[PDB]
């Protein structure tokens, strides 16, 4: 039974891998389906003696180029436990190395720092392989990664979480050993020593009480009286008070005294991160500009600048605490959609490619972001156009206020009332005279209008397959010079937005009053629609390879971030191929691309939907 | 309060409930319900307390004596709550709330917690009683309405229209016929097996009625079951005869003029004691007496500072 | 010879300067046999043209420059790109 | 730093008086010597700086007409600006040539950005007529965005007839499908006229239309020019030839030669060069598509001579019209 399924499954797949290989073969580029295809064979059946000889023969005759387009995929089951499938990743991950080391090197360094020993000496053997011929490369990138991660999150910013959370452990949780594990590592950042001068400037400035209170918290452990630890926390918070009244201060760092490896570098033969393709000449690093800005959000990402080697210059931004790991996947799909878009023809038309932009993640919760010019946040759009009519921003807010002070705890037609005389009194025509008048001429703009259109429509309708959440204004850019529409956040993905507690979304895309407007005139009907039929249509029609990409995504536990995570990840699996067939809605039925795209632009604009998302969504923009 | 023989009850977004004389439309006096907005007043058949929703808790005041604060406040639902429910004796109270659960509750008790918890798959919404006071009919987002018996537990649901939400609900005095609406503005209508300790309780479909097309969202019989009142948020009203369910009538707030359309849905109605003067809701801050065979203005209540949002009316010699 | 639609995507200008023509200069007989190039080498897929080929800043500024410090501005921008232009050396003069 | 150079409104009212502007050279003439003018009556001392490099340069007048318009209508009273305003309405409706019809709309486009707010034109900001002549001009991107601004004032089924043609002439069939969506959806009362599905190239339903219309009413030159149009379309090289025939005996012969312009397309269709023959001489000497018609009748005729004189005449049509596009 079981012994003869399996034979029946070899003697169906090893026919299957070697007619990837060659298909691969023949393709020379347009193969990432094809890619993951036998990625997914191997992940699963490798195992298998047969399946991984055929394996080993397809990789001998395989390019070796092709596999870049699946490195993360890669090295994402590089600690996996079946031994011959370990081996064979790791020979290629040799070969990688051998020929492109740039494309590797940067999840490969990754790994090394992985908490996890599997991942850990699976990472430090390939790096030590490469060496040989890479050392120069393997320890830039080394430094690289070390110097970046001390950048991205300053000892300032992890003391501030570090206290905050401790403190809601105590006086919310209560658990002891929360607080105090979480603590013991931020003390070993001292214990191991200062490195750089800001370091060292904090040192002097707190590292005293902070030893202090440490020393209070060992009198608790060694006696447990409440005295010891109210001493430690009453330290704790005085440096609290400091260092935050500190921080809105430090609206900029200079490189020079927070990290001088970094200004030292120049010259080097490292590539710009996520900028190479061995079809090109490598972008090397010449530069780590002194000053880098930083953003006043709560997470406050650093903006870097570097200099490539070919002359031109490019921007990043560095954000800690983000496991961009989803991020980078999330992008990869995407490339994968602007590949099948290119690919049929009707779609190739009329220029469907996503904005996508480069995500190099450089640890568990820290990484880079490519930095996207010419864009401009919707919500930062909307407020300069107000701000230039003297209109109050919040204006449609403060109506809703204004008949329903207590908005909160209405009930849903209540809500759908108020937001509805909400929108009818103010014009909401804010963002198609804004799209008219940073345009130069009519000319200009009807291509800004119709590209903007088309990518709202495609990245919209992908995002539902994708179940990404929280399209609040601030989530959403527009390219000055050519006004397709940007998405750049994906820590909600698979409806997660849709069922948390807090204001549980209730559309599976944005698709308010606003953006509708600034289309043509017939908003929805015309370029929105169609477009997204034909999206799903691209999508539902090469569906497989979606679901691939999603199940390398579920299977690591990312987005639960084991035999509930399992269950979660083949629910959500199983949504994702509810959404790509049609049963999403009505699961016994099957809807054809024209019923479901209507049935979503309906969900998305009515507005009882609308009114049970966040206010702070802008659902009324 | 209750000198008049008729009492009339309005609330709205202000937190401050207020109280009305129904022909001289004269205010009595003001109370104050803070905390959160008011969803459903209700008046107990001894008509010497009112009850009134809000957020997480219910509120109640006294009639008999004049200015008073809260007599009683039940409190503990997780979420807002908009349904309210008496047994004639005012002994036993039925409420039910966005949390997806309908509770019982002792009135001639301090059982501050709810005696029974009936749970559906949707958030609930208003709740209505069969005369025969042993089973409860109630509506929710699903659309799903829910005929649950208090006593025997003997449950039935059923959908109408496809995952709509239903917002209404309400049986005749006769027992004869229920009605209901929802979102899309149709309104629907069964007829009721004449068991009163049958126990079994079956219905029989009737006819769709495409009331409006804005959300219907009210529904109401007169105390003799001649009329069924349906408010819906065209701003408008309409009333249907039980025994044709041919509609001849209409309680219109139209300003007429485009520009100033979209004024404020129709809120609430409630009947006269003999089916020929309604008592309605009206978010734009108001509450209005009409006569129902006229279908005219006679009296408003004006005072509101934020829109209206229920009523309570009760008729007595 | 034939060699049709492949000097465009070698030489991805080659189109645009053709058209270019057809606007820069007023011979009817060059301008004839520019149409007769641009037919022999074929009407081309706009969208292979684009894969070929791969003021508004003064216009976006003006929308938030004032009139008194605008009219330098397009002034100068108008000025200088006369100016860049080698071959109006006898401009150059005018222009500085 | 420097003071506003004082507007002379005489010699800004006399450079727009194109009174006695009649021919391509005159009207480009009006449009050299306006620009110039502008810049030498501009209040910036840049602009008027400039003047000297634009005459002797005339792309230089070309590139700064806007902002020196633009000082001069600031610089002009309220009365002298209805004035100017009256006199370049005429300018805009004294003809239509594509150089001087493009540079007013380039200027009425500017001064759309500019926080002094378009010109107030006679009624409608000039959003009808700037919208017709850009129309007429071909940039048709302006057209849109004038009838998008007729709309926003108020739909009518007009508004959406002249939206689609645009929509159709700016190659974009999916936003025409959507206006006639929204017009299904809000003015489904008034059944689609067969011109709209032609405009949109469903040529089947425009061809069922036809005919329903034909059964109503025969005889209608509009109807017939139409039905063969979408025959033409739908490559009905039988049908389209026979229509020809007959009407082609029975109709006016201007009209007669509208339709010849395509059926000479039926005759290649059907090879009937006898009827191509007669067609073609119908159609006129001097046209594009009439001149390549004369040049494969003369190829089949084996006249090489004088199908190259014809392919000559045609390249010089076609000139003018990628010139314009
Ligand atoms: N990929 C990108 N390309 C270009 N600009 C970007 C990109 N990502 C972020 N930005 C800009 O940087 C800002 C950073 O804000 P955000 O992206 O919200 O960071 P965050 O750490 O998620 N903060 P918040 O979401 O407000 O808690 C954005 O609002 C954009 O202005």
């Amino acid at each position: 039974v079981t012994e003869d399924l399996s034979k029946t499954l070899l003697m169906y797949t090893v026919p299957a891998v070697q007619g990837f290989f060659r298909s691969i073969s023949l393709s020379r580029g347009n193969n990432l389906q094809d890619t993951l295809r036998v990625l997914t064979l191997w992940f699963d059946y490798g195992h298998w003696p047969d399946v991984n000889e055929a394996l080993v023969e397809g990789v001998k005759a395989i390019q070796i180029d092709t596999w870049l387009q699946v490195i993360p995929q890669l090295i994402a089951r590089i600690d996996t436990p079946r031994p011959l499938v370990g081996r064979l990743i790791h020979q290629l991950l040799t070969d990688i190395g051998r020929y492109h080391p740039q494309a590797l090197i940067y999840p490969l360094t990754v790994a090394s720092k992985s908490t996890t020993t599997a991942r850990h000496n699976a990472a430090n053997k390939i790096l030590k392989n490469m060496c040989e011929h890479s050392n120069t490369l393997v320890q830039q990138a080394m430094m690289v990664s070390e110097e970046l991660i001390r950048v991205a999150i300053l000892w300032h910013e992890m003391w501030h979480e570090g206290l905050e959370e401790a403190s809601r452990l105590y006086f919310g949780e209560r658990n002891v050993k929360g607080m105090f594990e979480v603590l013991e590592p931020l003390h070993a950042m001292m214990e191991r020593g200062p490195q750089t001068l800001k370091e060292t400037s904090f040192n002097q400035a707190y590292g005293r009480d902070l030893m202090e209170a440490q020393e209070w918290c060992r009198k608790y452990m060694k006696s447990g009286n409440v005295k010891d630890l109210t001493q430690a926390w009453d330290l704790y918070y005085h440096v609290f008070r400091r260092i935050s009244k500190q921080l809105p201060q430090l609206t900029s760092l200079e490189l020079q005294y927070v990290s001088p490896k970094l200004l030292m570098c120049r010259d080097l033969e490292l590539a710009v991160p996520g900028t190479y393709d061995p079809n090109q000449p490598i972008i090397r690093i010449q530069s780590i500009a002194p000053s880098l800005q930083v953003i006043t959000s709560k997470q406050r990402p650093r903006k870097l600048t570097l200099m490539g080697s070919n002359g031109h210059e490019f921007v990043f931004l560095l954000k800690g605490h983000e496991d961009l790991r989803q991020d980078e996947r999330v992008m990869q799909l995407f490339g994968l959609v602007n590949t099948l878009l290119a690919n049929d023809p009707t779609s190739l038309r009329k220029n469907l490619s996503i904005q996508r932009y480069a995500v190099i993640p450089l640890s568990t919760n820290s990484g880079l972001i490519g930095w996207v010019p010419h864009c401009d946040t919707l919500h930062a759009l909307i407020r300069d156009y107000r701000e230039k009519k003297k209109i109050l921003l919040n204006i449609e807010h403060r109506i809703m206020l204004r008949m329903a002070p207590d908005y909160d705890h209405l009930t849903l037609m209540q809500k759908v009332e108020v937001f509805e005389h909400a929108v009818n009194n103010t014009a909401g025509d804010d963002l198609a005279k804004l799209l008219w008048l940073k345009s130069p001429s009519s000319e200009v703009w009807f291509d800004r209008r119709t590209n903007y259109t088309r990518s709202l429509a495609v990245m919209s309708m992908v995002g539902y397959i994708l179940g990404l959440g929280d399209r609040h204004p601030s989530n959403l850019m527009l390219d000055r010079l050519s006004g397709k529409i940007l998405h750049i956040d994906f820590g909600d993905c698979f409806e997660v937005a849709m069922t948390r507690e807090k204001f549980p979304e209730k559309i599976p895309f944005r698709l308010t009053r606003m953006l509708t407007n600034a289309m043509e005139v017939t908003g929805l009907d015309g370029n929105y629609r169609i477009t997204c039929h034909t999206v799903m249509e691209v999508l539902r029609e090469h569906k497989d390879s979606v679901m691939a990409v999603l199940e390398a995504f579920v299977y690591d536990p990312l987005l639960n971030w084991p035999e509930a995570l399992n269950k979660k990840a083949i629910q959500i699996i199983n949504r994702v191929r509810d959404k790509l067939t049609g049963r999403d809605f009505s699961h016994d039925d099957t809807l054809d691309v024209p019923t479901q795209v209507e049935l979503l632009i309906k969900q998305a604009t009515s507005h009882e939907n609308l009114c049970q998302c966040y206010i702070g969504w802008c659902p009324f923009w | 309060v209750g000198s008049d023989p008729v009492i009339l009850a309005t609330a709205g977004y202000d937190h401050t409930v207020r109280f009305w004389q129904a022909h001289s439309g004269i205010c009595t006096r003001t109370v104050q319900h803070q905390d959160s907005q008011v969803n459903a007043l209700e008046v107990t058949p001894d008509r010497s307390m009112i009850a009134a929703a809000g957020y997480q808790h219910i509120r109640m005041y006294d009639l008999n004596s004049n200015n008073p604060n809260p007599i009683i406040s039940y409190d503990g639902v997780n979420k807002n709550i908009a349904s309210v429910g008496f047994h004639e004796d005012g002994r036993w109270m039925y409420t039910g709330g966005e949390d997806c659960t309908a509770r019982i509750w002792d009135l001639r008790s301090r059982n501050l917690q709810c005696q029974r918890i009936f749970q559906v798959n949707a958030p609930i919404n208003c709740v209505c009683l069969h005369p025969n006071q042993a089973e409860l009919i109630v509506g929710d987002q699903s659309g799903a309405i829910h005929i649950w018996d208090l006593k025997t537990d003997h449950n039935e649901q059923l959908i109408p229209e496809p995952e709509v939400s239903i917002t209404s609900a309400h049986i005749d005095p006769d027992a004869s016929y229920m009605a209901a609406v929802n979102s899309t503005g149709n309104c629907y209508v069964w007829n009721l097996t004449g068991g009163i300790g049958d126990e079994v309780t079956q219905l029989i479909p009737k006819t769709k009625i495409p009331a409006h097309t804005r959300y219907a969202l009210q529904c109401r019989f007169s105390p003799d079951s001649t009329l069924l009142a349906t408010c819906s948020a065209d701003q408008t009203c309409k009333i249907w005869r039980t025994s044709n369910f041919s509609l001849m009538t209409e309680l219109s707030i139209k300003s007429g003029n485009p520009g100033e359309s979209s004024r404020g849905w129709m809120w609430g109605c409630a009947f006269s004691g003999d089916s020929q003067y309604i008592v309605t809701a009206s978010s734009d801050n108001l509450a209005r007496l009409w006569c129902v065979e006229t279908g005219e203005i006679k009296r408003e209540y004006g005072g509101h500072q934020k829109a209206v949002v229920c009523l309570a009316f009760n008729d007595s010699v | 010879t034939g060699y049709v639609v492949e000097p465009y995507r070698k030489y991805p200008t080659l189109l645009e300067v053709l058209l270019n023509f057809l606007k820069t200069e007023q011979n009817q007989g060059t301008r004839r046999e520019a149409i007769r190039v641009l037919g022999l080498l074929g009407a081309l897929d706009p969208y292979k043209h684009k894969v070929n080929i791969g003021t508004s800043e003064m216009l976006v500024n003006m929308g938030n420059l004032p009139l008194d410090e605008f009219y330098p501005a397009v002034s100068m921008v108008a000025l200088m790109r006369i100016f860049r232009d080698q071959s109006l050396s006898h401009h150059h003069t005018m222009v500085v | 730093p420097m003071k506003k150079l004082h507007v002379s409104t005489i010699n800004l009212q006399k450079a727009w008086g194109a009174a006695r502007r009649v021919s391509k050279d005159d009207w480009l003439e009006w449009l050299r010597r306006l620009s110039l003018e502008l810049l030498k009556d501009s209040s910036s001392p840049s602009l008027r700086s400039c003047w000297a490099l634009a005459q002797a340069y005339n792309p230089m007048a070309r590139d700064l007409f806007n902002a020196a318009f633009v000082s001069c209508w600031s610089e002009l009273n309220e009365d002298q600006q209805d004035e100017l305003i009256r006199s370049i309405e005429l300018a805009l409706t004294s003809q239509d040539i594509a150089e001087v019809t493009q540079t007013l709309l380039n200027l009425a486009e500017f001064m759309e950005h500019s926080d002094k707010g378009p010109l107030p034109l006679r009624d409608d900001n000039g959003i009808v007529l700037l919208g017709e002549r850009a129309a007429k001009c071909r940039a048709y991107a302006k057209a849109l965005h004038y009838k998008e601004l007729e709309f926003q004032k108020g739909p009518t089924p007009a508004i959406l007839e002249s939206l689609i043609s645009i929509n159709n002439k700016l190659q974009q069939p999916e936003a025409a499908a959507g206006v006639l969506e929204y017009a299904m959806k809000h003015f489904g009362e008034l059944e689609i006229q067969a011109t709209w599905y032609e405009k949109l190239h469903e040529w089947e339903d425009a061809l069922v239309a036809y005919d329903k219309k034909m059964d109503t009413n025969k005889d209608d030159p509009e109807l017939m020019l139409g039905r063969m149009r979408c025959l033409e379309a739908l490559g009905e090289w039988g049908q389209l030839h026979q229509q020809c025939c007959e009407k082609w005996t029975l109709v006016n012969d201007e009209t007669q030669a509208k339709m010849a312009r395509m059926a000479a397309a039926a005759a290649w269709g059907l090879g009937q060069w006898d009827s191509m023959e007669e067609y073609t001489c119908m159609i006129p000497r001097d046209t594009h598509d009439g001149a390549f018609y004369r040049a494969v009748l003369a190829l089949h005729q084996d006249l090489f001579s004088l199908a190259q004189q014809c392919i000559d005449k045609a390249r010089d049509l076609l000139d003018a019209e990628l010139t314009a596009m």
